[PDB]
RNA sequence: UAAGUUAUUAAGGGCGCACGGUGGAUGCCUUGGCACUAGAAGCCGAUGAAGGACGUUACUAACGACGAUAUGCUUUGGG
RNA sequence: ACCGAUAGUGAACCAGUACCGUGAGGGAAAGGUGAAAAGCACCCCGGAAGGGGAGUGAAAUAGAACCUGAAACCGUGUGCU
RNA sequence: CUACCCUUGGUCAGGUUGAAGUUCAGGUAACACUGAAUGGAGGACCGAACCGACUUACGUUGAAAAGUGAGCGGAUGAACU
RNA sequence: UGAGUAGCGAAAGACGGGUGAGAAUCCCGUCCACCGAUUGACUAAGGUUUCCAGAGGAAGGCUCGUCCGCUCUGGGUUAGUCGGGUCCUAAGCUGAGGCCGACAGGCGUAGGCGAUGGAUAACAGGUUGAUAUUCCUGUACCACCUAUAUCGAUGGGGGGACGCAGUAGGAUAGGCGAAGCGUGCGAUUGGAUUGCACGUCUAAGCAGUAAGGAUCCGGUACGCUGAGCUGUGAUGGGGAGAAGACAUUGUGUCUUCGAGUCGUUGAUUUCACACUGCCGAGAAAAGCCUCUAGGGUGCCCGUACCGCAAACCGACACAGGUAGUCAAGAUGAGAAUUCUAAGGUGAGCGAGCGAACUCUCGUUAAGGAACUCGGCAAAAUGACCCCGUAACUUCGGGAGAAGGGGUGCUCUUUAGGGUCCCAGAAGAGCCGCAGUGAAUAGGCCCAAGCGACUGUUUAUCAAAAACACAGGUCUCUGCUAAACCGUAAGGUGAUGUAUAGGGGCUGACGCCUGCCCAGU
RNA sequence: UCCUAAGGUAGCGAAAUUCCUUGUCGGGUAAGUUCCGACCCGCACGAAAGGCGUAACGAUUUGGGCACUGUCUCAACGAGAGACUCGGUGAAAUCAUAGUACCUGUGAAGAUGCAGGUUACCCGCGACAGGACGGAAAGACCCCGUGGAGCUUUACUGUAGCC
RNA sequence: UUGGCACCUCGAUGUCGGCUCAUCGCAUCCUGGGGCUGUAGUCGGUCCCAAGGGUUGGGCUGUUCGCCCAUUAAAGCGGUACGCGAGCUGGGUUCAGAACGUCGUGAGACAGUUCGGUCCCUAUCCGUCGUGGGCGUAGGAAAUUUGAGAGGAGCUGUCCUUAGUACGAGAGGACCGGGAUGGACAUACCUCUGGUGUACCAGUUGUCGUGCCAACGGCAUAGCUGGGUAGCUAUGUGUGGACGGGAUAAGUGCUGAAAGCAUCUAAGCAUGAAGCCCCCCUCAAGAUGAGAUUUCCCAACUUCGGUUAUAAGAUCCCUCAAAGAUGAUGAGGUUAAUAGGUUCGAGGUGGAAGCAUGGUGACAUGUGGAGCUGACGAAUACUAAUCGAUCGAAGACUUAAU
């Protein structure tokens, strides 16, 4: 079916609520002295050490 | 099945003898989770038959790997790749994730053996 | 202990203001059009027309000019 | 006591052209830096695009997506709720 | 593009049936009747290419301004190109 | 706004190594997968630079992109013999004079243009990133020119010169299995009389060859042309499975050198409108022949590339459409079916999870059409060889009626056929749930209506009981026919002549077709 | 006995024709408005817009059987594509502004928006389809217009052509 | 229902009937409770209360209607745009073709009949079915609960006995009780009987490959076929609608007057339905009226008068399944058994490769119920759940009481 009438701007932007990315989960690595993903391996110069 | 992987029952028990055989030449290969989720119960069945070492379990074990050269992937097995866990019991794999690849957003992840 | 009253939270939204982006209205301007007046003029062509095709520059894709003497030549006046 | 770029010719622009049709034929849309290109030497981030400076300029939210720059629309901050 | 026409070219795996006629025999005054071989007709039979469009499912801001899948008709002719 | 929503256009990819600012998406590689009477090879239209090499990543590419059919910069198309012109003419168009016509102009004779047909001298191999009977090597062919009796037409005659269908044959291409060479002789139990892969080669010029046939000129009367195929050489040439020698993985590659090619078995859809048959009675003109009247020269256009397609027609890198030539192995009737060869391809969005619901596909206890407009749809039958087979009939048929049986492999004996190949009888035995073990290929019967039959139609809601039809009947028409276009010339009818032509109705075949002429 | 031009014949008949009508009788079925065979009561068959019958043929219409079946009793499971979650790209029809409940009424007489009550904390995601007289298309039906246009005829007025 | 009007809609409100899926009325078809009877009994008639549940499968037709067959406790009548096409079908009818009877001179029309024929949509907002997150519930948390309110279920048969008794000349044949087993419906489950079981076992056809024989692999719907584990399932296996309490309708009454009698009613006191409220099963404190119980954590810095981080606890992240669109909710994270592998079993298939022997050969026999095995039970850290990071309290004010 077709809208039946426009919407808001108040509307759309209420939807947009939950319309969102989060934080990657990030740890620090100590070796690297970087940030890396945890649980992933050191994306810079390094390694696991699990 | 086990687990599909968007091929059909053809396609993935062919995918999953060519991931097998890969990692056995190269002995650690770079692929996706949920693929080396599987090739991980694969490649452990076949370095026990590379360790019982019969005639029954060479010609058993030619029916899941390719024909590929090197020495072949068959004779690496029952050689080298079985020769070194005699003594080790399980555990043949180890699999360490890379994170998500451009593209896809797919966990890539190295599979190698331990 | 008991009974009662009341408040901060804002995931997000509403209004008011401040600062940006988008888009190209409006103001002012005009290389060009419109409508007319007075005076030339009112035909070209088998000596090949109107209109065009292809070419010409040190480069040249295009537009003007030109025609194997080709991005032009001689000569007589102006400057 | 005509128009002033949605007007005036369809055409102020290299228009009867992009094009569109087998064909006869139909037909747009596109203006403006500065007084003078003086049209940003040089340094920095970036692979380039694009910036931030520093210089030209009377002015650079005048930098060729160039006078002015409005409304719908899209954002960032906040005063009361 | 589509409908007829003109002229001059092209294509139609295979396999099967067995009309006229002929010829040997036999039978008659004879014609001409029965049998067996040979022959290979036909808007003939089965079935691919090829040309269709009968039933149904899908699709319906379709892949597409008429298609796809599965079956279905003709397939030497009043064929198709 | 709908909303980060629908979609992202049929399909198998996986890893390794590079390059790079950045890689599922680009380059190289191994494994896997798809087509293979086609997704392979070649060409006519049609596009018209899209072809190649070096660079690029703003836009195009339904994602990405370091890449491209996209942007920039330089290149690429070679002819005496190939297809067209300097040769011919269908259909048609045009037409000096000419006829007709308010004007414009319509028609038409001689003549001319014009292919889809006729005529017409060249083949092998090598070479580049991009041409290839075109360049190069070798070997040829044709027309004209110059050196060291012939010509006969603008005219007569012959030929050119032709349909459809059916088998019988000759030969060949291509196909395959042994021997002969050239490399290999091993994985995991075994063997080494074992496993692969290659076999030729053109035109032209000489031989001989199945088969088949009374204007000197033509007509009246009273050993000849041509002809597939084979063969000697051309060819001490070329090529090639590969083999031995040289520098930077000489990856690789230049370079010289030197090798086999033999007999046999089936057999074209290619090679004769030839021969036989039939009714529907199957182009024209030149080249050519014929008789008389009389040592060099060799031009213009096309040529690249895509051509069942991402480059043509569909607005698109679009499941549609697009003429022709070629045509492998196992199996077979076979250009069917399944798997593969030569060669190409992996389809311009993916990764997860494995909810409802929609789409496509497989199975199902007991029953079985009860569903429903309606057995729609699906399932069932399906191949070959044997028996067997009804009412009816226009004597052809119905009929593959209906209804039943068999089918694998091994071993024994055993008349066939072609010249290793093809076809059989019978007996003994082995196995499983199963024997056309997969793919593929009729369900049948009993009655009624309509239309006799094959055929055709509302390009895109109808394919039929509608149209057509062979046959029937009526009627106009005596030839400048009637009828029709123009309503003139000129045409079709028809180069026909009442057993012929136009119009109306009915619609094979069998039995039949009543009465009325008021009235139009 | 009345009329006219003469007044339906052979064949067929509840039919692709029969209103009354599911006519009446028989067959098939446990049960048959369809079907087959009869009758004739032919509203409103009929002899070349042919009557009656016919072997073969038909992607024709119709009734009945055998076999086989998820059609169905009555659904169940499995495989793949979409849907669902994540990364890239990213439309459309529609839209007067919206902070957009239910009942009984009321009103241009079928209310999300009015009266009186009853219910309801703010924001999302998957799914269904009752309503917005949902969306598409200035109703094809009906009527109207001194509207058009196609076809017909012994409607009017003319003409090509023929005598 | 057939109509009558012509009030909304012609810049468009899809028409039958059925399927699927319901909801409501009572003027009740069955079941329940009764009054009268021309009610002997078993059956009936006719009225009154009552809507809790139930209310069949086929033949013919487009059929709604209707008739018939076989049942049933019964085969109710109506409303919701004759419920329902953003749910489906489309037979009928209202398209174009074509034929019959009849009407028209005609083109053509029906008082009719016959064969055929494109049914669109990625749901905004309200509505409904599930699920989460924010805040609130005067500190922050973990579990266990009360139940205001809401939903579900609610049907009935047939036999045996009391008893061949009561009743009736006989024929026939009970109420009130007491037991047993069904039909339809609902819900849970997978031990059994069956279904499926595309990463289990085996047999077997064509072709291509691993150089060859033997042994295997690809493709042909999973090539096909005979079975089949876990999970999901019905036709299969269990259970349910029981027993009871309160107030009543129609009805039946006890005492009783108005009205010296009579009278169920005016006062008073009883009895009486499948129906009403409980009892049975599920939800439920956003029940803003935000409830209750048990347990756990509770100092440092300020003059801020407030702040801080951290405590109890929970997430990020990762391994998963009993759960599931996703999340959420459950089992776990090295002080470990959560998954994969590996060892050992259950169930499945059916007797392997290799060798040896018997056969000319196809094949058969022996070792060895062997050997393979997805999901099921046990154990073992071998491999992977590393390191680490985020959120989260100091408890307001009145009054009474102590």
């Amino acid at each position: 079916a077709v809208p039946k009438r426009r919407t808001s701007k108040t509307r759309k932007n209420k939807r947009r609520t939950h319309f969102k990315i989060s934080v990657p989960g990030m740890t620090e690595c100590p070796n690297c002295g970087e940030y890396k993903l945890s649980h992933r391996v050191c994306k810079n110069c390094g390694s696991y050490n699990g | 099945g086990y687990r599909k992987l968007g091929r059909t029952s053809d396609q993935r028990k062919a995918m999953l003898r060519d991931l097998a055989t890969s990692l056995i030449i190269s002995e650690r290969i770079e692929t996706t989770e949920a693929r080396a989720k599987e090739v991980r119960s694969v490649v452990e069945k076949l370095i026990t038959l590379g360790k019982k070492g019969d005639l029954a379990s060479r010609r058993n074990a030619a029916k899941t790997l390719r024909n590929v050269e090197i020495q072949t992937a068959l004779q690496k097995l029952f050689g080298e790749i079985a020769e070194r866990y005699t003594e080790r019991q399980g555990g043949y794999t180890r699999i360490l994730k890379q994170g998500p690849r451009r593209g896809d957003g797919a966990e890539s992840v190295i599979i190698e053996l331990v």
